[PDB]
């Protein structure tokens, strides 16, 4: 393979830094 | 992307998208899924009737981009290929079934904020996630209507039903693939477009909150046309493929 | 009797007079049907060129140099001595056969059967020709009677010498019923008088039915640019397609835009922005045309064209006169023994062109739904004067041709 698929996933600019993207809330308000 | 929006930066580390070695011109989008694996769709690298048959150094990719034309000093890639590998029953001459290829970097990227690779998903994540009415998210460089943006393009689109798929299309559809879109009732609407394939549709998780590349930007008719979706290949579908060709 | 099913031999074919001077075969095709074709090629570029030196650059073409041909070759079954070494050398029918000549007229017949069968199966072909003298005269009878067998209609007798009034258009009401009312004023009033004695009526209308059909979502208006620069708005249709394309020398577009059926196709000549149609109108040799036929690849192609119809009426007399053929225009230096003095007075073409969007769908096309780029694809944007050629692909046969200089509304 690679390398990072342990980390994948995580944007260093939010996953990783606390945050949460403009429509990011909208995706997850959809799996209910 | 139609009916998309600006995206933020950092908001796609894995959008990576694919030029032609010269004469020099965008004509894809792909992700990365390691440091030196890139996901993209079959027919951006081999589509005979358009007769477009490129290869390992015919094209090259810009990683980690959020405009489109300015160069990003310091924060964007360019990366050669080492090798393309496009899907062995990749049927395109049918229904582009089996739309998808993944390319080897010649030499291993480096991530930062701007560089990272977005999850391929699992039989869990798929089961869990791939579901009709749940939303993924689109993004790319491509035409705004059925000219081309400013920054990397956003939108999110909920995914749609097997049957409706199917009937939206003349076109024989394919468990390989699915379709994403608003239904003409849901007011709301959006779509991939030209340019967006190779794309990546992923979708966060409501328990490891990662994303996870479920689909790729593949075909559809015409762009963002009311009663009509576009289509995206099912990346996990396809894995056991996707894997027996990293472990080699 | 049935021509399409009738052999030469099978009908009398005997003329009255005769003249004599000093690549590959198609499948499926008979060698004389063949020549006589290839032949009304070449008296096609040649007529049309000589038409659009009258024509003025912005009035738009569209005429069927095969409904003449055969047309002129009911004349020359009577025709003799020299008025026949002219309509023989002419409508170059001098190259031809010795049994293709003779029976000329029969093969037209065979020719066409052939055509208007598969001009029909898809789109709307119909046509209505006859020829006209004064019923102060008796016809050969012999000739009279061919014509009912190899041109549809025996020759018809009209009052033009007491009076040419009631008769200028019972002509005009014939052709309006044969061509279902889409044809009229064939032959424009004050033009067939007292003094008229014999005239060559063929009209002609042709809508044809697309292969692909064009669809009406994405037809919308442009500026059209004329030959004066003027700029203009027409009713542009458009569609992505694989389609047979060159760009060949002189940077001048081909385009072949097939009918359901592929047994005709339609091309189109799309001038570069600056070699003014003109050019390649003051320069076409059925050579030059089987030569851009010929290097003619699949391609990937946006294709926008108006949607437009051309009514062209006219008097083929005048043109026809000044490429040799005088004498059977001549009351004086005539020769029609095959039908008294007799001479033709004037012949008259009227042909009717109908384009728009599909009036057949396709299914195993999602080859444009693949959402990559395509630096491939080219453009073709018909928005200045084009030729038009309407044609029978294994023969290469000219049934139609024009110019859309002119399409806007
Ligand atoms: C069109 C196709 O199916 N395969 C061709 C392959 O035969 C050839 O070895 C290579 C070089 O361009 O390109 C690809
Ligand atoms: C009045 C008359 O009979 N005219 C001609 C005749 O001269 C010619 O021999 C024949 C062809 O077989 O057609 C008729
Ligand atoms: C073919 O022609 C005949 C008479 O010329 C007519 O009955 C028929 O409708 C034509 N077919 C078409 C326009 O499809």
């Amino acid at each position: 393979f690679g390398s990072g698929e342990a980390d994948c996933g995580l944007r260093p600019l939010f996953e990783k830094k606390s945050l949460e993207d403009k429509t990011e809330r909208e995706l997850l308000e959809s799996y209910i | 992307i139609v009916e998309g929006s600006d995206a933020e930066i950092g908001m796609s580390p894995w959008q990576v998208m694919l030029f032609r070695k010269s004469p020099q011109e965008l004509l894809c989008g792909a992700s990365l899924i390691s440091d030196r694996w890139v996901l993209t769709a079959a027919h951006c690298l081999l589509y005979p009737p358009w007769d477009k048959n490129f290869t390992e150094n015919d094209l090259l990719v810009r990683i980690g981009k959020h405009s489109r034309t300015r160069y990003e000093r310091n924060i964007e890639k360019i990366s050669m290929l080492e090798k393309i590998y496009i899907h062995p029953r990749y049927n395109w001459r049918e229904n582009l079934d089996r739309d998808i290829a993944l390319m080897k970097l010649k030499k291993p990227v480096a991530f930062s904020d701007y560089i990272h690779p977005v999850c391929l998903p699992d039989r869990e994540t798929a089961a869990s996630l791939l579901q009709a009415g749940y939303k993924g998210r689109v993004t790319g460089w491509g035409n705004l209507k059925e000219g081309q943006p400013s920054v990397l393009q956003v939108v999110n689109l909920p995914i749609v039903e097997r049957p409706v798929c199917k009937d939206s299309t003349r076109i024989r559809i394919t468990d390989n693939m699915f379709c994403a879109g608003y239904k003409p009732d849901e007011g709301k609407r959006g779509d991939a477009c030209e340019g967006d394939s190779g794309g990546p549709f992923v979708m966060k998780s409501p328990f490891n909150n990662r994303w996870y590349q479920m689909g790729i930007v593949s075909w559809g008719e015409g762009c963002d046309r009311d009663g009509k979706y576009g289509f995206y290949t099912h990346v996990f579908r396809l894995k056991k493929w996707i894997q027996k060709v990293i472990d080699q | 009797v049935d021509i399409c099913t009738a052999k030469p031999r099978d009908i009398p074919m005997n003329p009255m007079c005769i003249y004599r001077s000093p690549q590959k075969i198609p499948e499926a095709t008979n060698r004389r049907v063949w020549e006589l074709s290839k032949a009304n090629s070449r008296f096609a570029t040649t007529f049309y060129q000589h038409l659009a030196d009258s024509k003025n650059d912005n009035d738009n073409i569209f005429l069927s140099p095969l409904s003449i041909s055969t047309a002129f070759a009911m004349t020359k079954l009577g025709a003799c001595n020299d008025t026949l070494q002219q309509l023989m050398e002419v409508f170059k029918f001098d190259t031809i056969s010795e049994k293709t000549s003779d029976q000329i007229h029969f093969f037209f017949a065979k020719l066409n059967c052939r055509l208007y069968r598969k001009a029909n199966k898809s789109s709307k072909l119909v046509s209505a020709n006859r020829l006209f003298g004064d019923k102060s005269l008796t016809f050969n009878e012999t000739y009279q009677d061919i014509s009912e067998l190899v041109y549809g209609a025996k020759l018809q007798p009209l009052d033009f010498k007491e009076n040419a009034e009631q008769s200028r258009a019972a002509i005009n009401k014939w052709v309006s019923n044969k061509t279902e009312g889409r044809i009229t004023d064939v032959i424009p009033s004050e033009a067939i008088n007292e003094l008229t004695v014999l005239v060559l009526v063929n009209t002609i209308y042709f809508k044809g039915l697309w292969k692909s059909k064009f669809s009406p979502e994405n037809t919308r208006k442009e500026l059209f640019y004329k030959a004066d620069g003027e700029s203009c708005s027409a009713s542009m249709m458009y569609q992505e397609g694989k389609f047979r394309y060159r760009r060949v020398a002189e940077g001048t577009q081909v385009l072949e835009l097939p009918f359901k059926g592929d047994d005709i196709t339609m091309v189109l000549i799309l001038p570069k922005p600056e070699k003014s149609l003109a050019k390649v109108e003051k320069e076409l040799t059925p050579e030059v045309l089987q030569e851009w036929l010929d290097e003619l690849e699949e391609m990937m192609l946006v294709v926008h064209m108006p949607r437009f119809r051309i009514e062209d009426g006219f008097s083929l007399k005048e043109q026809l006169q000044d490429m040799g053929l005088v004498d059977l225009f001549s009351p004086e230096k005539s020769k029609l023994p095959g039908i008294d003095d007799l001479y033709v007075s004037d012949a008259f073409h009227k042909a009717f062109l109908e384009v728009n969007e599909e009036g057949a769908a396709a299914s195993t096309a999602v080859v444009i739904a693949g959402r990559s780029l395509n630096p491939n694809r080219v453009t073709f944007k018909a928005n200045r004067p084009f030729l038009v050629f309407i044609r029978e692909v294994p023969l290469n046969t000219i049934i139609f041709m024009g110019r859309v200089a002119n399409p806007c509304v």
